[PDB]
């Protein structure tokens, strides 16, 4: 479809709204410029003509060789820590005759990665209140997508959008996400380096949603250290880094990750205590949280909802907590029945008494 | 990092 | 994927070198 006009160049398409039944409407935008780039996405910024609001437009080739679940997964998602899909449409694009999907998302200016990179260049540590706020909101988005059976499979600091004025975090980049069905196998070399769970590095095809929890544990540890905790160009390199921290996995832990490795005689490396991994001033509660996330056995990792109930986030449940810029914290306690379905009795902890209003 | 074959 | 024999051989060789 598409068309050009003048207001600045105005683009008009017939786009389908992200929510509700399929009822496309004319949508006009202007002020187009290329902003972000990923391994698959090419994100434009634009300004909607009606409301003046800023949006991001991820334009992705619709490769029919691969499973393109991204639109179908995003359409069912509505949560305050997941970037909203306002509209989508199809356009002819640039590759002669080819099919390009356009996702019109809420525009969010920063990522956890770019914020953490400022502190590393300045040799400061990200203040712990932000580690708490950012990690808490991440786990809350994971509890939401996992309650639908959906695994993100690309959790990493570049995929976490921040509005740093409000400290609101939004998960994005669902182009690797999948609805994991037990008994059906999954492609194994998924997730980005530094954030791959050990069962994935061992080539497991029968993994679960808890790979996202391992990835979240790597983000947390990175935020606390100021650099990735398991760097490495290859799978062996990263597994060495994991083993130099957690120790050599037992035979039973190897069986939980991938039974095809249980008969090899790996050298037994002693674990490095978590208190020595991190800086001497690191809060003990963050270390305890990190050690219950970065676990070899996938069923022994915290679920995302259980992570939100952790004592590390206790300061967020104070009525008197304020952000460093003076504004109050974002909404943290408006849990639905859907995202509590994992374990409903955690509402006793997760909604503190001053927020039942 | 990429999704599954169809 | 990767053959489990070849991956484990590489990992074993790496783990022997860092073993304190
Ligand atoms: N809603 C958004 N607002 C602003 N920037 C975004 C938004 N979505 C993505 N971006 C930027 O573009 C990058 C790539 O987008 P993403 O959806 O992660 O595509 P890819 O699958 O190629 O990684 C992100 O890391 C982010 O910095
Ligand atoms: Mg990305
Ligand atoms: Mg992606
Ligand atoms: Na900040």
């Amino acid at each position: 479809q598409m068309k050009v006009s003048r207001d600045s160049k105005v683009t008009t398409v017939v786009a389908t709204p992200g929510q509700g039944p399929d009822r496309p409407q004319e949508v006009s935008y202007t002020d187009t410029k290329v902003i972000g780039n990923g391994s698959f996405g090419v994100v434009y910024q634009a300004k909607l003509c009606d409301s003046g609001e800023l949006v991001a437009i991820k334009k992705v080739l619709q490769d029919k060789r691969f499973k393109n679940r991204e639109l179908q997964i995003m359409r069912k998602l509505d949560h305050c820590n997941i970037v909203r899909l306002r509209y989508f449409f199809y356009s002819s694009g640039e590759k002669k005759d080819e099919v390009y999907l356009n996702l019109v998302l809420d525009y969010v200016p920063e990522t956890v990665y770019r914020v953490a990179r400022h502190y590393s260049r300045a040799k400061q540590t990200l203040p712990v209140i932000y580690v708490k706020l950012y990690m808490y909101q991440l786990f809350r988005s994971l509890a939401y997508i996992h309650s639908f059976g959906i695994c993100h499979r690309d959790i990493k600091p570049q995929n976490l959008l921040l509005d740093p004025d409000t400290a609101v975090l939004k998960l994005c980049d669902f182009g690797s996400a999948k609805q994991l069905v037990r008994g059906e196998p999954n492609v194994s070399y998924i997730c980005s380096r530094y954030y791959r769970a050990p069962e994935l590095i061992f080539g497991a095809t029968d993994y679960t949603s808890s790979i996202d929890v391992w990835s979240a544990g790597c983000v947390l540890a990175e935020l606390l250290l100021g650099q990735p905790i398991f760097p490495g160009d290859s799978g062996v390199d990263q597994l060495v880094e994991i083993i130099k921290v957690l120790g050599t996995p037992t035979r039973e832990q190897i069986r939980e990750m991938n039974p095809n490795y249980t008969e090899f005689k790996f050298p037994q490396i002693k674990a490095h205590p978590w208190t020595k991994v991190f800086r001497p001033r690191t809060p003990p509660e963050a270390i305890a949280l990190c050690s219950r996330l970065l676990e070899y056995t996938p069923t022994a990792r915290l679920t995302p909802l259980e992570a939100c109930a952790h004592s590390f986030f206790d300061e967020l449940r104070d009525p008197n907590v304020k952000l460093p810029n003076g504004r109050d914290t974002p909404a943290l306690f408006n849990f639905t029945t859907q995202e509590l379905s994992s374990n409903p009795p955690l509402a006793t902890i997760l909604i503190p008494p001053h927020a039942r209003h | 990092t990429a999704p599954s074959l169809s | 994927l990767v053959e489990p024999q070849k991956f484990a051989e590489e990992l074993i060789h790496r783990l022997e070198a860092v073993q304190r």
